[PDB]
């Protein structure tokens, strides 16, 4: 039962930047079921504009592929633990926008407690609370 | 009317998984040096490779799937964990370092790479001390709040010195089936890595696999043969690497211009550490050149066959790994026992529409996390005089970027990390079949 | 000269000629003397054994049927109408074994067990009539 | 580059009636299109996965077929726990609006 | 069908009958691919060479009677009065077999000397004949 | 009784009378039943599975010639010219098997492959035979 | 001590015994061991009298 | 009343992952886990 915790709602203004971390932790410690195995794709929901990818983060080597609209201004980066059963996740959008705000999930891709769904990345079942980030004046 | 007739050594195969042992040449292997992929114990392989053509006969192959790169990954896996099991163990190697700059011959590239550490390790007996001082790369040593200075992975992992007389040089390798299991290797010579393979031959061994260590690149390893063949799992999927191969060499020369000098440090009973005492001679940072021409090329190739997928209309875009480790985000490879970072911006950097050389600047780390092993770290001895290397890129392992809904263009960054992609290069065209040679078929012949 | 497997794609009627050439490669490798405990001396005792035991496995297959040694082996139990019915002259001029192996992959098991039986019965029938 | 595009914006029915939505894409998919369900102020959390395949925790009533580029989620006996958004998604891509299932 | 061992307990002649189900049964059991040094992996290395050298054992003593492929075999040394004189119809129809190892358990090892004795002198009398 | 090897100085025909008793002992030797990682029982370990994989070696070039169980055969294949050609009362008479060995050493290889050849034939001929 | 700067030095187990005890090499099965009983052999060449265990 | 005494705050010095440096750490051990050495001496 993978479970991922983000950090509270941030108010910014135009300019900033925000950094919001994301705790996993119950992934398991063998090789195809660590944490160093699942990406931690980060999705933003624009109110009205449905759902929105930006980028995901493999946490093994901390390889980041970003979303073409968010490229040069997002970064990732990760904290995974000794055992590799949990982490945490980082994501900074360093050019915040008043189009910005928007409630961020981060997310992984293990539905179950006992599969290797290493492979495939797109089963976004562990969804986080959702960080509600307000960029206006 | 009919009656069963069994058959012995029917020409029938399962897939099905195995063990696959080891055979190499003898003449690979110096038999005087030993080698962290241990060669000596592989059988000898047969001076004459025996490979049987099957006509007639389509296998569904899958690359994806196989169980041989997996396999290969664990096997050296455990070959660089044994190689280390009795060499120089370097706990007291972790102290606190009086490190300060080496400004002698420096030049502006390598200016605060290098720091001279000055610390206390003790001697033969462990009643007195001993101040010596080594050299150590900025990315081995992590500042503490002259300063103050302790290895990079000195809280997260033990640090163990490679044998400094066990060789780092791959030696290709022949992963052969026993007895009642055949390999079958795919012949075509335009072959996606999944899907029937219309010439299927089958061999007893596969090919001489180098295990080349790489990122970014793959470096010394097996060519494609009619054009650059471009396979992915899934190209629409952006999270799964491509892998790229090479028709034609690409020829990158490594250099160490440094002439590092190796010094024993007594730090024991018995063990000793080596480590970088003096370099002899002007300061220069270690590159790889890669020619321009030869190069640029060979993106025009990879971008003529990627466009097959995507369209024909669409701006393919090279460009530099964005964020990640120094694995991933630096070519690292391993030449001649000393480990390189290489910058690799300049090769990628480049916007296709429908003599000189690239120099590449590389940083060498010694405190190595291989394969990213909780509690286990390896320190690469210093290697004694200017180091060279002459490989051939053979090969890329690309990715494409994500969400571009409406946009024509296409980025590829590179990107390696998983080593299982690095050994499916070359274990794409090999499969593991499981041979049931007993079959009964209907004869009208009668037992008296 | 076909080599390992080199009917694979031809007729049953040449796979059944040259079955000595599979049946050969069945127990040897290229698979010194001593064993070691590295990871290739311990894959290749493993692999030693797993050929060793698969070859056993088949031959003790072929003896309890009363066809140890035969390459061919003509057997007294018939083709029941479960079973695959095309005919004669296609089955042994127009296909290839792995053809043959994958349409009746699900009825081997039943015809192991019906030869069981009947190399039973004719071993006590035999038995029986060689005491008078 | 794929633009999923969810109809009906909101589907509003009685309980125990069948309902149905599109989620027509603009290229060949194949089947790996995966369905969610937002309830409000809740995560989403996974309907159909793979297209076809159904998540092991929820009942068998929510069944989702399609192959291509058009994809049809189906929620049989309609139960008042089941008002919530739903939305495609395939790969990087999601929807612009997503269905949302309201009680008549 | 009565499972393994299944007549350990029934007349010698039902177990005579069903052979093949104990002959099954002695080279595969339930005993992935990969070979490794835990205990239980090597305990699995020793059962299955322990399991295959026994069945090879066994098997060699039934060919080199001239028996190999035969659950059942005739052979040619008649029984000496030192070993077990009762009657047919009572070994045969009041018996089991555990009971009839236990009576002749002394005497196996001149026995089978003897049937290699037979089968030698037989081979070396057929190859004779067979030249003519 | 001559023991192991025994007749090894002795003339052909007396080896080949004595055949069983080398037959005897190519399996099972003196060699508790749990398994060791010392020295002695890793090369007990590696001694074993040598000792199976080279009687099981023999074994099969035994049966694929249709010799299975059989310690002397009859086959089909002449004697070349190019094979030695000495007298037969000298050879059965005159020789020690282990001369004859170092006498034919080479040819081997292609007197096997033509057993192999003639086994093969014969069973297709008498399945041929059969069918009528 | 004078092994101390060049290897690192084992106690030997005070319950482990050093005393010679008799092994007899055993060849596996398929494998004989010869033994040559001449009295006077000068460890190469012929041996008249060869026996096998 | 119980578990009166049955568990000890031990604070005793550890070295950390630099082995020139030490650390001062404290531990709840249970009695039958700690034998006095004749705040007292504990191992
Ligand atoms: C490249 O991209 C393609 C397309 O995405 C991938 O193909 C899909 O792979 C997934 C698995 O990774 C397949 O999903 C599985 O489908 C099963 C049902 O499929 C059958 O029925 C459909 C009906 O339309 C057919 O189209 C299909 O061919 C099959 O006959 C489900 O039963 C599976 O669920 C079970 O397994 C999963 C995974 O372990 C568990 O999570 C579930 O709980 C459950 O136990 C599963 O959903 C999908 O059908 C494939 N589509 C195809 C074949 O077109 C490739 O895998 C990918 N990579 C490669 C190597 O090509
Ligand atoms: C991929 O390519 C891009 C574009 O070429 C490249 O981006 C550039 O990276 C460099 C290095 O990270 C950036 O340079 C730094 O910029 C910061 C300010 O933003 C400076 O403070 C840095 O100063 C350096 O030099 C000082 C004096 O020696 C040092 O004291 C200091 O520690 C730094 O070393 C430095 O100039 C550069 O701004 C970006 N610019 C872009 C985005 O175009 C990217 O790094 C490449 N990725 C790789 C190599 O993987
Ligand atoms: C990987 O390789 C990349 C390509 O070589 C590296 O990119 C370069 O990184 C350096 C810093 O390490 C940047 O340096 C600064 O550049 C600014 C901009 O000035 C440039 O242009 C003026 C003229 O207009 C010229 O005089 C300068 O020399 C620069 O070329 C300077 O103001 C700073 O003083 C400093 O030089 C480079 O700009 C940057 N190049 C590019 C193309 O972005 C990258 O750093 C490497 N990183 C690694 C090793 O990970
Ligand atoms: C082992 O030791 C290393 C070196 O001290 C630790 O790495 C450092 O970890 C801290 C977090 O604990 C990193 O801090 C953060 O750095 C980013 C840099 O952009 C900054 O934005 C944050 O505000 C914060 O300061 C620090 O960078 C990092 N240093 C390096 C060189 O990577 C490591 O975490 C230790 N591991 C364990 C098991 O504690
Ligand atoms: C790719 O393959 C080439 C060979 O085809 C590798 O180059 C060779 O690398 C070894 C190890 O660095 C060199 O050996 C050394 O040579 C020097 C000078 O002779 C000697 O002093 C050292 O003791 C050692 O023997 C070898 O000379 C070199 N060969 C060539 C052609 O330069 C290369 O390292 C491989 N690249 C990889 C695996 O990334
Ligand atoms: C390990 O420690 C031992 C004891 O200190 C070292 O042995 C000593 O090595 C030196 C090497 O120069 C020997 O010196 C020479 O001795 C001869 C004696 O005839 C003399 O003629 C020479 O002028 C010179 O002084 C010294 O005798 C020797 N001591 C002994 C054997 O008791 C040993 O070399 C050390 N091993 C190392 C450094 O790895
Ligand atoms: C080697 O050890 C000596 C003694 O510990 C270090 O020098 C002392 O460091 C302490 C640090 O608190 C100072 O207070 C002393 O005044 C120093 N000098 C003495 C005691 O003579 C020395 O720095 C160590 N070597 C290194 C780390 O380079
Ligand atoms: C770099 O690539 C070239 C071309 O593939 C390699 O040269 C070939 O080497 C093989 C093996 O010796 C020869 O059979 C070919 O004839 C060579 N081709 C040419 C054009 O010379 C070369 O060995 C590679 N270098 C490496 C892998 O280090
Ligand atoms: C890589 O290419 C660079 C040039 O791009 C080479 O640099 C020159 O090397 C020669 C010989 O050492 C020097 O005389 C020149 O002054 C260097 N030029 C510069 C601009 O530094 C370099 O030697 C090449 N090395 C390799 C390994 O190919
Ligand atoms: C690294 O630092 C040490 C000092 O900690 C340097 O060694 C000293 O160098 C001076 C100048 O050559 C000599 O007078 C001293 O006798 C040396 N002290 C020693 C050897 O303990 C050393 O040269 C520095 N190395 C580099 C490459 O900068
Ligand atoms: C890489 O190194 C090789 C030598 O190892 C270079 O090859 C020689 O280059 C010179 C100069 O162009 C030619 O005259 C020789 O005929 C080449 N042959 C040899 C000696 O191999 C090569 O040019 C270098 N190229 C790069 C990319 O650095
Ligand atoms: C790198 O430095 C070493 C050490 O100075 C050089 O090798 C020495 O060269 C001199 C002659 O100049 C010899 O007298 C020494 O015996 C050599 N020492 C050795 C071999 O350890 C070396 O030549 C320098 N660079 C290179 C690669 O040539
Ligand atoms: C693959 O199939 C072809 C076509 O059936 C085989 O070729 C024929 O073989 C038969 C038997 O030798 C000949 O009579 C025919 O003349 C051949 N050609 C045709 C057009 O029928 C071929 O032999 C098969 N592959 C192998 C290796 O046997
Ligand atoms: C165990 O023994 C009984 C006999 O005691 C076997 O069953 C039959 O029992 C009846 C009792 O009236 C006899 O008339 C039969 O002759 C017995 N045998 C048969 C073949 O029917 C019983 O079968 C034996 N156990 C097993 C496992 O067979
Ligand atoms: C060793 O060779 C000698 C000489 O050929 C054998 O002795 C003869 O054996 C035959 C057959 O038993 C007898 O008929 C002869 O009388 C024996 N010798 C003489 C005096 O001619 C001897 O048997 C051979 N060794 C063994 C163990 O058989
Ligand atoms: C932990 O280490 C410190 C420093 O060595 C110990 O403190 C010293 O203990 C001796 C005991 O005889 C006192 O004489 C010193 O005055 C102490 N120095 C101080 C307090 O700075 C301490 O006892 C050790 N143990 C713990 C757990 O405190
Ligand atoms: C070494 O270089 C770094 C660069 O940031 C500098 O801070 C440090 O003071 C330098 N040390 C010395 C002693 O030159
Ligand atoms: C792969 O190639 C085969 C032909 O060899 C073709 O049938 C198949 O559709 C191809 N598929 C992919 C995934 O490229
Ligand atoms: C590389 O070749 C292409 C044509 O294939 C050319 O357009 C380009 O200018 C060349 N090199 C560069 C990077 O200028
Ligand atoms: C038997 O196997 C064939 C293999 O193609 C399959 O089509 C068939 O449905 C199977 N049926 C039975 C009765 O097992
Ligand atoms: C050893 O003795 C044999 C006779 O037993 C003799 O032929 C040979 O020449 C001798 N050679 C040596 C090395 O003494």
């Amino acid at each position: 039962h993978v479970q991922l915790w983000q950090s509270g709602a941030e108010v910014k203004k135009p300019g900033a930047s925000v950094k919001i971390s994301c705790s996993a932790w119950g992934f398991g410690t063998t090789s195809g079921y660590s944490f160093r195995d699942y990406r931690v794709h980060w999705v933003r929901h624009i109110a009205g504009q449905g759902f929105q990818w930006m980028g995901h983060m493999q946490p093994r080597y901390g390889a980041v592929n970003y979303a073409r609209q968010f490229q040069g201004r997002i970064t990732m980066t990760r904290e995974v633990s000794f055992d590799a059963s949990g982490g945490t996740a980082y994501m900074e959008l360093r050019s915040l926008r008043s189009d910005d705000t928007a409630v961020y999930y981060c997310v992984t891709h293990k539905l179950y407690d006992g599969e290797d769904a290493s492979d495939l990345t797109w089963r976004l079942d562990p969804w986080g609370q959702g960080t509600r980030v307000i960029v206006s004046s | 009317n009919l009656w069963v007739t069994v058959y012995y050594g029917v020409p029938v195969w399962k897939d099905a998984e195995t063990t696959l042992f080891c055979a190499s040449d003898a003449k690979a292997y110096e038999t005087e040096k030993h080698n962290v992929w241990a060669t000596h114990a592989c059988v000898p392989t047969d001076p004459n490779p025996q490979e049987i053509h099957l006509e007639n006969v389509t296998e569904e192959f899958n690359m994806w799937k196989n169980n041989m790169v997996e396999q290969m990954h664990t096997d050296i896996i455990s070959l660089w964990d044994q190689s280390l099991k009795p060499c120089v163990k370097l706990t007291p190697l972790c102290v606190t370092l009086q490190c300060t700059n080496v400004t002698n011959n420096i030049t502006d590239d390598m200016r605060g790479e290098l720091k001279n550490c000055s610390f206390n390790m003790t001697t033969e007996l462990r009643d007195k001390k001993q101040k010596v001082y080594s050299l150590f790369y900025r990315l081995d040593v992590v500042q503490i709040n002259n300063k103050e200075y302790r290895l990079i992975n000195c809280n997260t992992s033990a640090i163990t010195q490679a044998c400094p007389k066990v060789s780092f040089e791959p030696i290709p390798i022949h992963y052969c089936a026993p007895a009642g299991f055949a390999i079958l290797k795919c012949k075509d010579k335009k072959f996606n890595g999944t899907g029937p393979c219309p010439s299927v031959s089958t061999v007893q061994c596969t090919h001489g696999i180098k295990p080349v260590v790489s990122t970014q690149l793959l470096l010394n390893g097996s060519l494609a043969e009619e054009e650059v063949m471009i396979r992915s799992e899934n190209i629409t999927n952006n999270a799964k690497n491509i892998l790229v191969q090479f028709n034609t060499p690409v020829q990158i020369n490594c250099t160490r211009p440094n002439n590092n000098t190796r010094k024993s440090i007594r730090i024991g009973p018995g063990q000793a550490f080596y480590a970088t005492g003096d370099i002899i001679g002007d300061i220069r940072q270690a590159h790889c050149n890669v020619s321009k021409a030869t190069w640029n090329e060979t993106l025009g190739k990879v971008v003529k066959q990627l466009r097959k997928h995507f369209g024909n209309n669409t701006i393919i875009r090279f460009a530099n790994s964005s964020g990640g480790d120094l694995e991933v985000t630096t070519h690292s490879f391993n030449c001649g026992g000393e480990f390189f970072y290489c910058n690799t911006s300049g090769l990628f950097n480049s916007t296709w529409i429908s003599n000189d050389s690239i120099t590449l600047p590389c940083r060498i780390k010694q405190i190595i996390n291989m394969w990213q092993r909780i509690g286990q770290a390896m320190y690469a001895p210093p290697i004694q005089g200017v180091i060279r290397c002459v490989s051939n890129i053979t090969g890329l392992i690309l990715t494409r970027d994500g969400g571009s809904t409406n946009s024509t263009t296409e980025t590829f960054r590179p990107g390696g990390g998983d080593m299982r992609d690095n050994w499916r290069s070359e274990l794409y065209k090999y499969k593991v079949v499981k041979i049931e040679p007993l079959g009964v078929a209907p004869t009208r012949c009668k037992r008296r | 000269f076909l080599g390992f497997l080199g009917a694979a794609g031809s007729t049953m009627g040449a796979a059944s000629m040259t079955l000595t050439v599979q049946a050969r490669n069945l127990l040897s490798g290229i698979v010194q003397h001593l064993l070691k405990l590295t990871v290739w001396g311990i894959k290749q005792l493993q692999a030693r054994v797993l050929a060793v035991e698969r070859y056993l496995r088949d031959q003790q297959l072929l003896g309890i049927w009363g066809c140890s040694g035969k390459l061919i082996c003509c057997t007294n139990v018939p083709w029941n109408s479960s079973w695959s019915n095309r005919n004669l002259s296609e089955i042994w001029d127009n296909m290839t074994w792995l053809q043959w192996d994958k349409e009746i992959s699900n009825y081997t098991q039943i015809i192991y067990g019906l030869l069981e039986e009947s190399q039973n019965q004719q071993e006590k029938n035999e038995q029986d009539l060689l005491a008078l | 580059g794929v633009h999923l595009t969810q109809s009906p914006a909101s589907l509003s029915a009685s309980v125990g009636d069948r309902v149905t939505f599109t989620c027509q894409a603009s290229q060949d998919i194949t089947n790996a299109i995966n369905w969610y369900q937002l309830r409000p102020g809740k995560t989403p959390k996974l309907m159909i996965h793979d297209g076809s395949t159904l998540r092991r925790g929820v009942p068998s009533r929510f069944a989702g077929s399609g192959f291509g580029t058009k994809f049809t989620f189906t929620i049989d006996n309609l139960q008042p726990e089941d008002l919530a958004t739903y939305f495609c998604q395939h790969y990087e891509f999601f929807p612009p609006v997503g269905t949302q299932v309201e009680l008549n």
